[PDB]
């Protein structure tokens, strides 16, 4: 995927 | 955003609805899930009880047609055509349309004409209420 | 750009005065906005200063040096703004040469609890300040949850292990002085099923799409709806995302039902026709035998007999007419009927394909919060999402171990001493700890102030490891439970030779059920040797410390030849795993917003806590025992960076009451 969410 | 994303669906009722109690989620979902079937059952039905009355009307109506004849209508009536008018009015009442296809070679305003000219000696007000019982 | 640069840089805005400013010039943020504007110069050069070279104390004569009118102009206000900074740990921070060697004629005595990065951070600033510093660790080494393992060339991070941007992170300005190797991350992530093959592509977007609509819904559900208390108990990310799908599952089935109901109308509606057209042709059927009849009297008949004909012929060609007319909107409802039976809308919501790399999506949320999204606040879980860093994330080449280390330098550090009990009184504090090797010797520490870095983790176990004397107040240990200490795991695999995609990071497996989205969900590279970390989260960190290493690495080589090939990947060389709930100098990896919680229980974990009057009738006493720690800094939580600045801030706090304020 994208490799979102670790903000 | 007074707007859900888009395609997502959730209504303040809904949402009530599917935490009401701890399965009231998955008996709302089954509780559809069964009627998706019981409509999916009155299809088949109906499908059938219809192609069984297609085949009941095998034919069209194709032997039962008559060719049609061209009708140049005329001024003259003939003492013929005066006959057909006045029993087509015992018939039929006020349908010009039809009194006109009848007697074949009439415009519809010419069944008119007619309907006034010859009203006195044809007695058609007499014929209208014998038609009107009717 | 410039001036600005070093405000944002700082975490300050550059247009206008802070909290913290207003506090300590008052007479300037109530006072013209002409004197608000060159404070905010000052501040914002004397930053910029600091941040241009932060290996060299920046002295009040430098910052004064390099001012020019009319800020130069008022000499007092400069030293104010210098003396701020420098506490409050917004310049000379970290690991700066002293230009004046810092006197031994030291003032007040502080024992800081635990060589976190917050202990540490601290303990260097109360050191620069002139206190007398002393820090008390379990552990044989600094660093705490900053656990870097070496064997070898091998290295390779169990604790943190990325630098969450450097647009605004402070571990910006420590790097540049203790020259850690950052190396970039790629995020692109391929998922790899449980079978081994590659999610397709135009899979793995569909459901990345679906997962941030999904979130973005329980965002609405919880502003737009209120739906943030169900049943006298807060609701979490969980709950909200399961109804959620149970609606998305529901509308699915509301728009089937919709759709055959609409094809049932259709097919009554040419049943209402059909049952008209058969009586129709049996009608006319009957009326032509009779025309047929009536046209069979051979003339010459009489006028009845031939008004007989030709009425029978009209009365035909009239309903012959009607059923031609019937029969042409026939055939515009078995049309209509296989458009309806050729347009269908969706069978399902997800697949059991997409509802499991929709799991592998909620396995990197719990992997992030470190905590299974049923824990999690719906309304509060995203609060720090504001202060997010700038820039790619990064990884420490070198090992992160390499900061408390450097950070370690100069400190009076006591390894294996085990604190046991924090008593605070008026006239001071002891500390009783022992040696963790022989647990029978005992040692006590006197001091005017304790600083406790002690984990969340920690600070919740019953029954307690560290007793406070007297107790901490019901608002403290209310917050303490109601807080949320998370977990997450990780597994170091150190091979001969790389045998995965070199440009790529990261790579994900899908688990086969929920239940254990997390177990081995992802797979990094340090990729300076060829090692392999494996995240486990979720549920499933909490469950895979009851398995012992080789069964975990199993698993892992099972994974990573489904994905690889058998010949391909070898027998690792040296394997590390991760037990962070297990670690008592721990108890778990990182705070988390639980349900019930809210931001504000990070600032009660902040507050000190003041001792009442040993004799009564006397000044209410100084505040004694502080917090610092990951778990006390609402806008960076579990963080590094976050830890670092809860010290940088303690620090400030402790010598502003003991030294007197700057
Ligand atoms: C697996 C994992 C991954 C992480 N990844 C990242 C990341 O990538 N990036 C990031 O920015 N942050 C990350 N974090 C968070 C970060 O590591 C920590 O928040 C940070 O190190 C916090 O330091 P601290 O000072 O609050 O506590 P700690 O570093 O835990 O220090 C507390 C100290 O207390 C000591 N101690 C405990 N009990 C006692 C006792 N009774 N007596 C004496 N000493 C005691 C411990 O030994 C320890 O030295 C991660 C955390 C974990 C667990």
């Amino acid at each position: 995927a994208r490799x979102m969410q670790e903000a | 955003k007074r707007k859900p994303p888009k395609g997502m669906f959730l209504s303040q009722e809904d949402v009530e609805a599917v935490s009401a109690n701890a399965t009231a989620a998955t008996t709302v979902l089954r509780q559809l899930d069964m009627e998706l079937v019981s409509v999916k059952r009155q299809i088949q039905n109906i499908k059938q009880t219809n192609s069984a009355l297609k085949e009941k009307l095998d034919g069209g109506i194709e032997p039962y047609r008559l060719p049609e004849v061209i009708q140049k209508c005329n001024a003259r009536w003939t003492t013929e055509e005066q006959l057909l008018a006045v029993q087509a009015i015992r018939k039929y009442g006020r349908d010009f349309q039809a009194i006109s296809d009848v007697i074949g070679n009439k415009s519809v305003v010419q069944v008119k004409n007619f309907f006034v000219n010859y009203r006195r000696r044809f007695n058609i007000d007499e014929v209208l209420q014998e038609w009107e019982a009717e | 750009s410039g001036v600005e640069g070093a405000a944002f840089q700082s975490r300050l805005p550059h247009d206008r005065m802070t909290s913290q400013e207003a506090a300590c010039f008052p007479d300037i943020i109530s006072g013209p906005q002409q004197t608000q504007k060159v404070f905010l110069f000052i501040r914002n050069r004397t930053l910029q200063l600091w941040l241009d070279n932060p290996k060299i104390q920046l002295t009040f004569e430098a910052t004064l040096q390099q001012l020019e009118a009319p800020y130069n102009s008022d000499t007092v206000l400069v030293h104010r703004v210098h003396s701020y900074l420098e506490r409050h740990g917004l310049i000379n921070f970290g690991i700066y040469k002293r230009i004046k060697p810092l006197p031994t004629k030291k003032t007040g005595k502080v024992i800081i609890i635990g060589s976190g990065v917050s202990g540490l951070a601290a303990a260097r600033q109360l050191q620069s300040f002139g206190m007398d510093v002393t820090l008390l660790e379990a552990r044989d080494r600094v660093g705490g949850r900053v656990a870097t393992f070496r064997k070898g060339n091998y290295v390779a991070d169990l604790g943190a292990m990325v630098v969450t941007g450097l647009g605004g992170n402070p571990m910006a300005v420590v790097s540049k002085q203790v020259n850690m190797e950052l190396a970039k991350i790629k995020q692109k992530c391929p998922l790899y099923e449980a079978n081994g093959q590659a999610v397709p592509k135009e899979k793995d977007e569909m459901v990345e799409q679906e997962f941030n609509r999904l979130l973005e819904a329980t965002s609405y559900l919880s502003h737009q709806l209120d739906f943030n208390v169900l049943n006298n108990k807060p609701v979490s990310l969980g709950q909200a995302l399961e109804v959620v799908i149970q609606l998305q599952e529901k509308h699915v089935k509301d728009e089937q039902i919709e759709h055959w109901k609409k094809i049932v109308k259709t097919q009554e509606e040419l049943k209402e026709l059909l049952n008209k057209m058969v009586n129709l042709k049996e009608k006319i059927k009957e009326l032509h035998q009779q025309y047929k009849e009536a046209s069979e009297v051979k003339p010459p008949r009489d006028i009845t007999a031939e008004f007989l004909v030709k009425s029978k012929h009209r009365d035909l060609t009239a309903l012959c007419k009607e059923y031609d007319e019937l029969a042409e909107t026939q055939g515009k409802l078995e049309e209509k009927l296989q458009e309806l039976e050729a347009n269908p809308p969706s069978d399902v919501y997800l697949s059991s394909r997409d509802r499991q790399i929709l799991d592998w999506h909620f396995a990197n949320l719990e992997f992030a919060n470190a905590t299974p999204l049923s824990t999690l606040s719906l309304k509060h879980w995203d609060q720090d999402d504001d202060f997010e860093f700038t820039g790619s994330h990064l990884t420490v080449r070198n090992g992160y171990s390499c900061v408390p280390v450097a950070l370690a330098e100069g400190l009076d550090i006591k390894l294996n001493t085990a604190v046991r009990q924090v008593r605070y009184t008026a006239s001071g504090c002891e500390v009783i700890a022992v040696n963790t090797r022989s647990t029978s010797q005992t040692f006590i520490y006197k001091c005017d102030a304790v600083l406790c870095t002690l984990p969340l983790g920690v600070l919740k176990q019953q029954p307690p490891a560290v007793q406070f004397v007297p107790p901490l107040p019901e608002w403290k240990t209310s917050a303490v439970q109601r807080m949320g200490f998370g977990n997450l795991n990780k597994v170091v695999l150190c091979f001969d030779r790389v045998f995965w995609d070199p440009s790529v990071n990261l790579f994900g497996h899908v688990g086969s059920t929920t239940a254990s989205r997390g177990e081995l969900f992802l797979f990094w590279n340090l990729y300076k040797a060829p090692i392999l970390l494996a995240l486990v989260a979720g549920e499933a960190a909490g469950i895979m410390e009851n398995i012992s290493d080789d069964v975990i690495v199993g698993r892992c080589l099972a994974i990573l030849k489904g994905i690889f090939g058998s010949s391909a990947v070898p027998q690792p060389k040296e394997t590390v795993v991760s037990r962070w709930r297990a670690d008592p100098w721990a108890r778990g990896s990182y705070s988390y917003v639980a349900a019930g919680s809210s931001g504000n229980d990070y600032d009660l974990m902040a507050q000190p806590i003041t001792p009442g009057p040993s004799i009564p009738g006397a000044p209410q006493p100084i505040p004694r025992l502080f917090f610092a720690g990951e778990h006390t800094i609402r806008n960076y939580p579990a963080t590094v960076h976050g830890a670092l600045l809860s010290g940088l801030r303690e620090a400030g706090r402790i010598a502003d009451q003991f030294l007197g304020a700057m």
